[PDB]
């Protein structure tokens, strides 16, 4: 489980950037699907970002959760709605209007996926 | 997004444009007849591509069309075969009377797969048999 | 009377403004039409260069007198009118009270069918946080009276008013106007009697236009000499 | 009452129709040929619809339309790849040759169930040669 | 040979020939767009025939395409749903569109099946997005000759345009309607023949004016008579607040005052100034118009 | 419709990051796809890169269009060609030969999909 | 074939993050799969980073090879073998236990895939 997270610049958070990767952390550890050093999460803060075509100033979070493929349609649809949740509580706002929050779930394939530890 | 919706909402909208073509060669009191036609095939193009989440026309229409082809099916005195086109403008509504009846075939898979458009398929079947009647009106009007 | 003429009908407007106040550059373009025998006009200005730094209603003034209604008993002092299709010099000073001050020099004839006004202003002396670079004017505006003077030396004319714009904290911020016109041809011109123009502005917003914009209706009527 | 006969009746009558519509922007003389071609697809929608129980077209009409296809072959002096519509006349005989290449496919997928209606097949194959040969004399006859 | 390709190549050669029914309805700059279109489906048929051994279109075409769409989809200002063949040529345009969306749906068919024809099918889709702004540009350029033969107070020249199919409810980029200029250059039978179509009476434009307000100022007692004969707003109000009868006092015409007295107008009314126009006519100095408005309060 | 363009360093271009970001959100939206204020873009410029095993000095672009599933073959075609025409007209050039230009098109899963506003 | 390396802040690289892109070039390049030129690769360097959620401090390196489909599982599994053995020898340590390493092999579609050569 890789967690990428993307936010733009003018986003304000309740928390640091680094507290808020604990808390989604420990929402996608409570589900039981992953182990416990398998979760890993980075956050990147862009820089040059547009939203729409209108002159209006926005923000927007975006976070990719990539899991390895085998697992039903349920337990999929319950990652994607347990860090939403996580993430649009940490956003304080950004910008002249609502946040978007987003979360995408997409499955690695399991065979061709290497792994080793140093 | 199933085979079949899409058929049937692609006919219906080539159905519209073609009676957008041919109410330009009719009079003024059968213009008015066409321009209320296209209003209800595009009411019934909305029934068809939501698969009934949407309510397309009601029984108010078809009891529309009804009084119209009991109106002028006395002015046509029905003869032998009489081949399509006589006039300019009644082979006009002669091509659209065809593509109404391809249309009709399409919205009555969607009927026989979905079980929606019911109601709309016995639409189209009265409209069809309408512009049957408008093509030998104005083949008399010119006589 | 040839100048007159000129304005019997719905005539064609054309506004350009090239401005710079404190040292922000800024261009407006104007369109419409005008009716003087009525003196009702509309107009749309776009800012061409962004956002304006200044408030529109400020630019108001300086964004054509000669649509003016002068009723038949007042013919005889329409200067506006006479100087056509050559036109007139306008020259202002706007002092606005307790900040900066508008220098401005328009030249309003006529190219081709079309009535043009277009203008060069510099502002100065304007505070940060003021009313004005600080945009805190209501988009709207109030009647006043223009009064003018005959300039017999320019041949031309002189006018002086006070503009009062509402403030969004409820206060009114004065701005001192003092105008001068004269010809740009050499040709005679109507010189006339002390009297004044009363106008009435009302501003809007187009809502199909996403850029920096003032849509503009004005009526314009001349008076301060007694009818028999 | 097949869907393959129902679909193969379908566009014989859209064909018939596009022919009346395309038969008034000709002159007199091709005026009488096209009007010779809508007699000949109104029997081959019998031969069709009964599923054989009815006559269709003799063999006498396919040799009556390659004695035209080999007068006109010689009036028209083919050429490199011509964009359709080179006039509004010549426009409206490519839209007629196109629908019955259309109705060529459908009458084809009968004879390929049912096995009737192999002598119309080969009326609508020589059909669609004639329309293609009418619609570049029109433009030579323009230029 | 099989099913797919022949379907396939059957409609995209039913589509070429109606753009080429199609292109003698159109000017001259619309029709060299409509004669390249028509060399690009002659490219496809060969790409679809052959089953990919042979070279259909570049992607340069399909670029060539969103190039004009981005340039007519500014001229386009979008609106509610309306109904195909506005005009005659416009007609045209609206059937080679539904005949495009159905070669759209076989050439797609030989692509989930012989995975060739994909940037073929992706031209299709450019195609019919274009073909739909060409259809409603012409009907555009057929409602602005409406303007511009209102002002010009033509009597045959507006029914000959009006027989064509133009519509009635054309604006502007200010927003005036043709009623709106036929009622204030003064011509009365287009004022006539306009409402006779089904002209929207109280249009707004963006002064907020009313044909009645312009028709009161501009001091034409017939447009006013049939303009109220016909469902006008006796008290419209535009963006200042002036009702008819302001600018009926405000220009010095008392038979027009005495039009709108008929119809039941509001005396009692005011502007966003505050002046009745029994105020607008003391604030001019004429007698009769201060003592008509004044006896009717 | 969430847009990533990547850039090299040495990769000069017409114009500005930003305004590069104007004109392919205007690209999409003219599709008729994808809602206005859905349309949501990143720029980003690459530091370490390297193309190719050669020792010659070259720069490339490419950009990442996630589209939500349920969209045929034909439309996802048009919106790859309708951005890398948009992209290669805002390249200049860079390194010692051709710029590479290239747009790919995924598709995210419908169904597990989590989108919230604050 | 698009190669996105990242790698934590803490992670000390064998060799610059410039030499470990040559070398991880040339084992994509020989498996004959890739043209010479078409191969593109990228190194980025995270800052804001957590994994798992036990305090111990670990550092992790990453790698998504991106290559148009049309390739049997054989060769998929292949590269990122191929690749892993790559990153695994440039890895010196960091953190305060075992680094990990790992490869996803995804699938772009060939038929949406728009490149041009400005």
């Amino acid at each position: 489980p890789h967690l990428v997270i993307e936010a733009t610049a003018n986003l304000r958070l309740e928390t640091s950037p680094g507290e808020l990767l604990e808390q989604a952390n420990k929402a996608l550890f409570a589900s039981g699907q992953f182990g416990e050093a398998d979760i890993k999460s980075r956050f990147v803060t862009l820089e040059a970002y547009r939203q729409g075509t209108a002159a209006v100033e926005r923000a927007y979070l975006h976070a990719c959760l990539s899991i390895l493929d085998g697992r039903d349609i349920a337990t999929r649809t319950l990652l994607g709605a347990s860090l939403c949740a996580v993430l649009a509580e940490a956003v304080a706002g950004g910008g002249e209007e609502g946040v978007q929050v987003s979360v995408e779930v997409r499955e690695m394939e399991r065979l061709s996926y290497a792994k080793r530890v140093v | 997004k199933d085979s079949p919706i899409i058929e049937a909402n692609g006919t219906l909208d080539e159905l519209t444009s073609f009676i957008g073509e041919a109410k330009h060669y009719v009079d003024e009191e059968m213009k008015g007849i066409l321009e209320e036609i296209q209003n209800d095939i595009y009411k019934i193009m909305g029934e068809i591509g939501s698969k009934g989440k949407i309510e397309g026309i009601s029984e108010e229409r078809i009891a529309w069309l009804l009084k119209l082809i009991l109106r002028y099916m006395e002015m046509v005195n029905l003869k032998s075969f009489v081949l399509p086109g006589g006039t300019l403008e009644s082979a006009k509504l002669d091509v659209c009377r065809t593509i109404a009846r391809r249309a009709l075939r399409k919205v009555l898979t969607v009927t026989r797969e979905f079980g929606i458009g019911a109601e709309a398929a016995a639409y189209l079947l009265a409209l069809s048999d309408l512009l049957f009647l408008l093509a030998r009106v104005i083949e008399i009007e010119q006589g | 009377s040839k100048g007159e003429e000129l304005f019997t009908g719905v005539v064609p407007i054309l506004v350009e403004l090239d401005g710079d106040v404190n040292g922000h550059k800024f261009s407006v373009r104007g369109e419409g039409e005008g009716d003087a025998t009525n003196g009702k006009l509309t107009l749309k200005f776009i800012c061409t260069t962004g956002k304006l730094p200044v408030p529109w209603p400020t630019l108001v003034t300086t964004l054509v007198q000669c649509f003016s209604r002068y009723p038949d008993h007042m013919k005889r002092h329409d200067f506006f009118k006479s100087a056509m299709p050559e036109g007139y010099v306008q020259e202002r000073t706007i002092s606005f009270k307790d900040d900066g001050t508008y220098k401005t020099r328009a030249e309003v004839k006529f190219e081709g069918d079309t009535l043009v006004n277009r203008i060069e202003l510099k502002g100065i002396d304007f505070k940060e946080d003021g009313n004005i670079l600080g945009h805190k004017l209501e988009y709207n505006f109030n009647s006043h009276n223009v009064y003018i003077t005959a300039d017999k030396q320019k041949n031309g004319i002189k006018a002086n008013f006070k503009i009062r714009h509402n403030v969004e904290d409820g206060s009114v911020q004065l701005a001192d106007h003092y105008q001068q016109n004269t010809p740009i041809g050499d040709g005679p011109v109507l010189l006339p009697d002390n009297h004044y123009l009363s106008t009435q502005s009302a501003l809007s917003k187009d809502p199909n236009e996403k850029r920096d914009h003032m849509v503009l209706l004005e009526f314009v009527t001349a008076a301060g000499i007694t009818h028999h």
